[PDB]
RNA sequence: CCCGUCGCCGCGCUCUCCCCCCUC
RNA sequence: CCCCGCGGACGCUACGCCGCGACGAGUAGGAGGGCCGCUGCGGUGAGCCUUGAAGCCUAGGGCGCGGGCCCGGGUGGAGC
């Protein structure tokens, strides 16, 4: 086995390489790389044990079903596309770059102005409105429900902790194990608790973003106010 | 809880309202049962706008979901336990229902047997 | 014999694979040759007229031999002679286009149905986009979309036409087998012209949409498919 | 709207015997398969004659 | 702490003079009086918020009398800033001349 | 002959049920209980039927022997299988496939045996 | 099949075979033909009818 | 034999060996 | 020369099932289909029914393009 090489056919447009068939034949040296010519044990034997009980038993793994439904569903045709969500490409608007001030449009933080840190692996944006400034923690948000303003701060050379991933921010639940019939309420735990790890991470990011916010004048006051529509102005006439 | 059908496609109904007979609203003697208007000057037959619509084959339901109950099953009328076992191998596509004339004592046995054979009954609690 | 039959099946599959591979290479090179031919005629007309002007003379181009005819009126109240000619042009529906080879016999037919059609001289791009986007073949009396080259080759291979490029070449440069290639094409079912029509009831030269518009049929085609 | 006539769309021809003779229906099944699964035009002619009415199947004298 | 939605008016259904297509509605957005300014609002979620008699469940809140029929702006209508909207259910005719909110949610800016 | 007898009873039979746009057949040895030439339990030289046991446990696999086709008293051989579900299905599979006794009814008989056994196990609360 | 005529046992009044056999009469190999049977039955049931007016 | 990631079409790498630039 | 697996969905009321393409105005009139409907007769449903038939009523649940039909509740009292 040889070491895998790079593509050697740079893509100039999606689906088209820069070099032709003959050009790639020579780049690959296909003239000298010409070739002419040259499992899973379903059953396992095991010592059963016992006098005159036979030597062993040919035990087959994955036994046959012991019940069949009255009818089944035919299998699907093949689709040659339709990748799972974890393999989708993640697209981010050109107006959203790290350090950009965003405006939240939905949720309990409606209309607040927050700072954009990174896009996460699922395409969700990681935002912090410095929790001291507007009570928005390190939180995920969707780029389709934010407004990217033109005001930006340089958050380069700041360290967003590595464990701040989608699995970190994914919600957790209790109900309803060991309990089927609902007569005693399982409404306990509903008070979601801020993990001490979350407080540590919030303190770490803010300690190095807040100083850069304080650098230029009255940005903390800007982050501290909320966005609203006044009867004079209209969103299509506004420059963000 | 209830027995589920093999597949539950989305049932699309082209029309959800009945085709009422022309002028059945103006007369008691004329019932809502559809009758094709054949008068020489009838504006419903001529299909003038804003009039009572006429049934035609274009309103036909999809053959995949025709005669399908809202529960995704199709119904087979049964009169005794013996007719119930024809649905043993059609459990997940066809549901039984008991005829109106069946006695209270006898439909108890039908419901009991259908629970055993995993056949769904549309009227399991019907005389009690 | 299991090994012998397995080898026999591999030999046949390889031979079939080499046959497509040779057929694909032929299709590739013929399209390359057509591209060379297409610019040769385009440059020749420029050069021909360019040298007449040097001499102070006039180069009169050959009269176009290909026309795209679009029916622009409906099927209500049509006189029998106009009705018959539209059927002979395979224009039984409004906004049905078809390719017509131009000669004395066909032109006089186009003059009969003058108020009912808009026609002109399609260029190379119009032929390509009509065939590729809306090209349907009449295969066993069925309207079949030209999704594979095998559909063209099965019905027209005896005439040398085996791919979409060959079909486009025969239609554009009216070849020997134009009648077979043109009739193989189902009449084109075009959408309503996006952006409207100036006036369907009068001739093009009087502000309307009917009659012969020489090269302006290409503007109509873009808005129409 | 399209400009065609619909009075000749439905071709009038026997697609099966109007008889209920179960023995005739059995050998119609046999020759329906033979006509489909062979290239013999003889089977096609025999199959369509099996659909035909009695007046279209006149008796053949020995002479 | 703010309006956060644009004020719009349900002017009527898409229609000819003598035929009315109730599945789509024509909305007049405040401040948008030309067709070239409707680009911002295309695809934006629109809501017809009203009140009824019986309480209904409120997402993230106690049940109240507020109901809503959701929709979105589909395209521009005419040359003067009207937009066409599709709602999950055809808008009731009692809402003509009343408030429709345009959410700004699916932001492209 | 099966094909000739089918042409007689395809639409005229005492076992025929035609209701609710559906058709069913109630002859003793009809797997799936449908009106069809393949599944008819009377017209074929060899047939297989699966029925619940006389008591409330096990299945009865009845096959049709080849000798006395005009002698209905001794024309069917009935065997009773009263073991676990997986072993019961294997026996029915071997009876049909290994004997090459109507292999086109293999899954129908296996599915019917599963339905019978599934109906015999007690219901839950 | 059609030319083959089996032997049928004659059963005794006690219900078991008596040892006597009769070859199957050829009438039992005649064509089975319900459309004729239905036709003949349809027109012969009309023959015992009693007039009404 | 755990659910055909399959056909046509367009490509990439390996069964050749060297280097170059980042990264462990 | 299948065998560490002895195994491998559905189907084909052939009057059935499946695929592809085009098409769909209609008086007078013609034809086809009707698991539309009424009454009675021959068969058949080891059919239903005083533990409630027919009929009738119903802001009850549904099915069918439709003719119509099934089921729940009430009334009724001997058949269907
Ligand atoms: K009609
Ligand atoms: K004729
Ligand atoms: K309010
Ligand atoms: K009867
Ligand atoms: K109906
Ligand atoms: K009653
Ligand atoms: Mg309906
Ligand atoms: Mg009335
Ligand atoms: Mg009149
Ligand atoms: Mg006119
Ligand atoms: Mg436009
Ligand atoms: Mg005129
Ligand atoms: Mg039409
Ligand atoms: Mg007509
Ligand atoms: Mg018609």
């Amino acid at each position: 086995k040889g070491k895998p090489h790079c593509s050697r056919n740079p893509v100039l447009v999606r689906g088209i390489g820069r070099y032709s068939r003959s050009a790639m034949y020579s780049r690959k040296a296909m003239y000298k790389r010409k070739y002419s010519a040259a499992k899973v044990l379903a059953t396992v034997t095991k010592p059963v044990g016992g006098d005159k009980n036979g030597g062993t038993r040919v035990v087959k793994l994955r036994k046959m079903p012991r019940y069949y439904p009255t009818e089944d569903v035919p299998r699907k045709l093949l689709s040659h596309g339709k990748k799972p969500f974890s393999q989708h490409v993640r697209k981010l608007r050109a107006s959203i770059t790290p350090g950009t001030i965003l405006i939240i449009l939905t949720g309990r933080h409606r209309g607040k102005r927050v700072v954009f840190l990174k896009q996460l692996a699922s395409g969700l944006l990681l935002v912090t409105g410095p929790l001291v400034l507007n009570r928005v923690p390190l939180r995920r948000t969707h780029q389709k429900f934010v407004i990217a303003t033109s005001t930006k701060i340089d958050i380069s050379n700041v360290k967003i902790p590595k464990h701040l991933t989608d699995a970190y921010f994914k919600k957790k639940k209790l109900r309803k194990p060991r309990h089927q019939e609902g007569e005693i309420f399982d409404t306990e735990k509903e008070k979601y608790e801020i993990t001490e790890q979350r407080k540590i991470d919030q303190k770490a990011v803010d300690s190095q973003i807040l100083p850069k916010i304080k650098a230029i004048p009255q940005l903390q006051g800007y982050l501290r106010s909320v966005f609203a529509l006044t009867n004079g102005i209209y969103p299509h006439k506004l420059v963000f | 809880a209830a027995l589920r059908p093999l597949v539950k496609p989305k049932i699309v109904k082209k029309r959800t309202k009945k085709f009422i007979r022309h002028q059945s609203d103006r007369y008691v003697k004329i019932k809502r049962n559809w009758r094709k208007p054949r008068g020489i000057d009838n504006r419903v037959r001529r299909r003038f706008k804003g009039q009572i619509l006429m049934p035609n084959i274009g309103y036909g339901s999809n053959k995949k979901t025709k005669h399908m109950l809202p529960s995704g099953f199709r119904k087979f009328l049964v009169h005794n336990v013996k007719e119930l076992e024809v649905l043993l191998m059609c459990n997940k596509s066809y549901c039984a229902e008991i005829a109106h004339n069946v006695s209270s004592k006898n439909r108890k046995a039908i419901v009991e047997r259908a629970a055993q054979l995993a056949i769904r009954v549309t009227n399991p609690n019907a005389r009690l | 014999n299991f090994a012998e039959l397995k080898i026999k099946r591999l030999r046949k599959k390889f031979a079939q694979k080499m046959l497509r591979k040779a057929r694909r290479k032929l299709i590739y090179e013929k399209a390359k040759h057509y591209h060379k031919e297409y610019r040769q005629m385009y440059r020749t007309e420029i050069r021909m007229a360019r040298m007449a002007r040097k001499a102070g003379n006039f180069y009169v181009p050959a009269e176009p031999k290909l026309a795209f005819v679009i029916r622009i009126r409906g099927i209500n109240g049509v006189s029998p002679k106009v009705r018959k000619v539209l059927q002979l042009l395979r224009l039984r529906q409004i906004f049905n286009g078809t390719f017509v080879k131009l000669n004395k016999a066909s032109i006089n037919m186009l003059r009969i149905v003058e108020p009912y059609i808009a026609w002109g001289y399609p260029n190379l791009k119009s032929v390509n986009e009509l065939i590729y986007k809306r090209g349907y073949g009449k295969i066993n009396k069925k309207r079949i979309a030209l999704t594979d080259n095998a559909l063209i080759a099965r019905s027209l291979g005896k005439y040398g036409i085996i791919c979409m490029e060959d079909l486009i070449h025969e239609i554009y440069t009216v070849g020997k087998r134009f009648k077979e290639a043109n009739n193989f094409l189902w009449p084109f079912k075009l959408s309503s012209p996006r952006g409207g029509m100036k006036k369907k009831t009068t001739h093009f030269v009087e502000g309307g949409d009917a009659g012969n518009r020489e090269d302006q049929i290409n503007r109509l085609i873009r808005r129409m498919n | 709207g399209v400009d065609i006539r619909h009075n000749k769309d439905r071709k009038v021809r026997r697609k099966e015997p109007k008889s209920q003779d179960i023995y005739l229906r059995l050998l119609v099944k046999l020759y329906r398969f033979l006509a489909r699964r062979t290239n013999s035009t003889f089977n096609q002619v025999v199959l369509k004659r099996l659909f035909m009415s009695r007046t279209n199947r006149p008796p053949l004298s020995l002479s | 702490s703010g309006r956060l939605w644009s004020k719009a008016i349900f002017a009527g259904y898409k229609r000819g003079l003598r035929n009315q297509r109730e599945h789509t509605a024509l909305l007049k957005i405040e401040g948008v009086y030309a067709r070239d300014e409707t680009e911002f609002y295309l695809g934006k979620r629109c809501a017809y918020v009203y009140k009824a008699k019986n309480n209904t469940v409120t997402p993230g809140g106690k049940p109240n009398k507020t109901r809503v029929i959701w929709g979105k702006v589909t395209r521009a209508h005419g040359n003067s800033g009207m937009v066409r909207a599709k709602f999950r259910s055809n808008l009731p005719a009692k809402a003509i001349g009343h408030r429709i909110r345009v959410m700004l949610y699916p932001s492209r800016i | 002959s099966a094909h000739l007898q089918w042409m007689v009873v395809r639409n005229c039979s005492s076992f025929l049920i035609k209701r609710n746009k559906q058709t069913y057949s109630t002859e003793p040895n009809n797997l799936k209980a449908r009106n069809s030439f393949r599944y008819n339990g009377l017209i074929h030289r060899k047939t297989v039927g699966v029925e619940p046991a006389a008591d409330g446990k096990g299945v009865v696999v009845v096959i049709k022997r080849r000798s006395g086709q005009r002698k209905p008293a001794t024309s069917y051989v009935r065997t009773t299988i009263n073991k676990n579900a997986r072993a019961t299905l294997s026996s029915i599979r071997h009876m049909i496939r290994k004997n090459k006794y109507r292999p086109d009814l293999r899954m129908a008989a296996i599915r019917r045996a599963s339905a019978i056994l599934r109906s015999q196990k007690p219901v839950m609360v | 099949m059609a030319c083959a005529r089996p032997l049928i046992s004659v059963y005794s009044e006690k219900g078991e075979s008596s040892g006597k056999n009769v070859t199957l009469p050829a009438v039992f190999k005649a064509p089975i033909r319900p459309d004729i049977v239905n036709f003949v039955h349809t027109n012969l049931r009309k023959n015992n009818r009693q007039p009404y007016a």
